[PDB]
RNA sequence: UUAGCUAGUAGGUGGGGUAACGGCUCACCUAGGCGACGAUCCCUAGCUGGUCUGAGAGGAUGACCAGCCACACUGGAACUGAGACACGGUCCAGACUCCUACGGGAGGCAGCAGUGGGGAAUAUUGCACAAUGGGCGCAAGCCUGAUGCAGCCAUGCCGCG
RNA sequence: UACCCGCAGAAGAAGCACCGGCUAACUCCGUGCCAGCAGCCGCGGUAAUACGGAGGGUGCAAGCGUUAAUCGGAAUUACUG
RNA sequence: AAAAUGUUCUACA
């Protein structure tokens, strides 16, 4: 607080570290999924989330989340991962990116479509 | 041949569905032309409930019906147990196991020798150690814990038959640990089949 | 003039630096493997990334040795060491895909002819 | 949670050396020099003008453009030269790629395009020296993947439909 | 080439996200702690403005969302404070 | 004097 103190040592600041470090700073990255499986959120919730434990082209093996309804991956698929946590999943702070390299779009989905990897339906 | 239905981590509810889906699954199997034994069956808080259930089938078709059957059983019904629980998707599991082992047969052979740590001009030179093996099985012993041959290789036949009964043990202890982990490898989710009601009205 | 226990340098780049003779084939009884000889090996000490991995066991052909080799003339071929060429268990084919040294001309033969051809100097 | 570091080290004399001062180097002498105002060691990093943010103070940052530095396959070395220890020079060694008649040779896109690879991801093997600038030349002119342009991409800003 | 002039004809040219609170914008149907959503608080176990579709609406618009990243909000290292 | 534990989510601006 006194002067003197902050010249002897200056105001530490506080070093604030990442919640998606898989990502290395990179918006999206390429992985292989290990294995595809689904598991049950903590409480108060109750599902069978779906998620892909997944090795990335970085090196790490984490754990992302399969959104939207129904999904085509399997294991040795070659997916995107972008990150975002999946609150009621602990662990998982990835998202799959639905409709990169491998991961189909949602099917039959009308609105919020870019969220889920959707071509415009045509009439 | 040799399902498993179990209730997985699910409650007392989830007992009873594993004992409306035995039941099921029975009335199936008789219609069907299989035949259902209970072999181990374990029992939740109340008696008609069922913790777990160990199942012996019979036959070809017996094959059909554990594909009709095994993965998950989806039940919904609101708790009977819990009045205003407001969950009701009960799941169960049922999974198949062969749990079987072939009773590989009395081919004992017999090979004397001298015996290690000796302890004697008399010994030194005499062959009494008896080491047996069993023909297509691997087990090799070598019994010298007498002064004579004799009772040796006597040691050595009740040996091998003690080995051969660990090794069923193991065994037996290994498909011990399968099926305790089927109740932990349960998914509550993708139903194979779903029962509705409490008189399980619809397959 | 190599046996077991000899301890040969590698003529080649597949990693081993130290290999140990274990066994001199094709005979019973066989003593020693001249030049063009496959000896079994294992390797001693290879260097931390390459193809072969210290402890491995596995086929040689002794290219130089420091007992040399005798020509049809009288003449002899003396090396300042033993050397050999690691080779693959089963084909029999170099593992590294370059050599060390010189060699001489007892390694031309249909077997050995990569060998030759890879080396910078055949005596 | 690196506290001690330093022997050409610090200084002096003299000789040598440099375009030039200088432990720059050498010989001898002295025993110093740096360090809590953080030396040494370890990790990270090109620096700046600036950029983003922020009311500001700050925080973060250094892509483009411009100044400086450093590097030019890796490690060294000098030569030539006003200027280099020199991207498209030399010599040596090394790794890799290639040629070979097996003796021995060749090469270096972190120039512009482009290819493979890596990657979430970043473009054409374009046109022209007409302009600006540069080298050489008396000049004409030649050369110039600098540069001017064009291609591709909503990548951004702005305008319009 | 810019630019200008003429010709034809509304022709050739609208999507993306969101609509429980924060936060502008609500209803119906489907579903029934399932499927799913989610930045947080939290939604979903039959009357769901929160899931999915539709109608409507809101915000932006040749862009719109998401992710990553920095600062801000954070007076949450406070010199200002 | 001695007296241990306790099931579950719970609705209501
Ligand atoms: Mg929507
Ligand atoms: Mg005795
Ligand atoms: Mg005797
Ligand atoms: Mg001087
Ligand atoms: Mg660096
Ligand atoms: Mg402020
Ligand atoms: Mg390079
Ligand atoms: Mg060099
Ligand atoms: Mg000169
Ligand atoms: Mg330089
Ligand atoms: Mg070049
Ligand atoms: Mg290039
Ligand atoms: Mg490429
Ligand atoms: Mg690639
Ligand atoms: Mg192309
Ligand atoms: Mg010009
Ligand atoms: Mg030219
Ligand atoms: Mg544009
Ligand atoms: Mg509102
Ligand atoms: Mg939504
Ligand atoms: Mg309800
Ligand atoms: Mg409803
Ligand atoms: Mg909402
Ligand atoms: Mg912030
Ligand atoms: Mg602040
Ligand atoms: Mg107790």
């Amino acid at each position: 607080a006194t002067v003197n103190q902050l010249v002897r040592k200056p105001r530490a600041r506080k070093v604030a570290k990442s919640n998606v470090p898989a990502l290395e700073a990179c918006p999206q990255k390429r992985g292989v999924c290990t294995r595809v499986y689904t598991t049950t959120p903590k409480k108060p919730n109750s599902a069978l989330r779906k998620v892909c434990r997944v090795r990335l082209t970085n090196g790490f093996e984490v754990t992302s989340y399969i959104g939207g309804e129904g999904h085509n991956l399997q294991e040795h698929s070659v997916i995107l991962i972008r990150g975002g946590r999946v609150k009621d999943l602990p662990g998982v702070r990835y998202h799959t990116v639905r409709g990169a390299l491998d991961c189909s779009g949602v099917k039959d989905r009308k609105q919020a479509r870019s969220k889920y990897g959707v071509k415009r339906p045509k009439a | 041949i040799l399902l498993q239905l179990s209730s997985a981590q699910g409650p007392e509810e989830c007992c009873l569905a594993v004992r409306k889906a035995l039941d099921r699954l029975i009335k199936e199997a008789t219609r069907q032309d299989v035949a259902v034994t209970v072999l181990e069956t374990e029992t939740g808080r109340y008696s008609d409930t069922l913790r777990s259930a160990l199942i012996s089938l019979d036959g070809d078709n017996a094959w059909a019906l554990s594909e009709s059957w095994c993965g998950t059983i989806q039940w919904i019904c609101p708790s009977p147990y819990r009045p205003h629980h407001g969950r009701k998707n009960w799941f169960l599991g049922i999974g198949r196991f062969t749990a079987d082992e072939q009773e590989q047969s009395d081919a004992i052979r017999y090979e004397t020798l001298r015996s290690s740590g000796p302890g004697g001009q008399h010994v030194n030179k005499t062959d009494s150690a008896v080491r047996a093996t069993h023909l297509a099985s691997g087990i090799s012993v070598k019994v010298q814990s007498e002064r004579s041959q004799h009772a040796n290789k006597r040691l050595a036949r009740l040996l091998i038959a003690w080995k051969l009964e660990q090794q069923q043990q193991e065994n037996s202890a290994a498909l011990k640990s399968q099926r305790r982990m089927f109740h932990h490898q349960i998914e509550r989710g993708n139903p194979r089949r779903t029962f509705t009601g409490m008189a399980f009205i619809e397959g | 003039m190599i046996q077991e226990q000899t301890m040969l340098n590698v003529a080649d780049n597949s990693g081993a630096r130290r290999v140990m003779c274990i066994k001199v084939l094709g005979g019973s009884h066989r003593r020693y493997a001249g030049v063009g000889d496959i000896i079994k090996i294992t390797i001693k000490e290879a260097i931390p990334r390459g193809k072969v991995k210290k402890g491995d066991v596995l086929k040689a052909v002794v290219v130089r040795t420091k007992k040399g080799v005798r020509r049809p003339d009288g003449s002899v071929i003396r090396f300042d060491g033993n050397a050999c060429v690691l080779l693959n268990n089963n084909s029999e084919q170099p593992i590294g895909t370059r050599i060390f040294g010189p060699v001489t001309r007892e390694l031309r033969s249909e077997k050995f002819m990569k060998i030759i051809s890879l080396a910078p100097e055949v005596l």
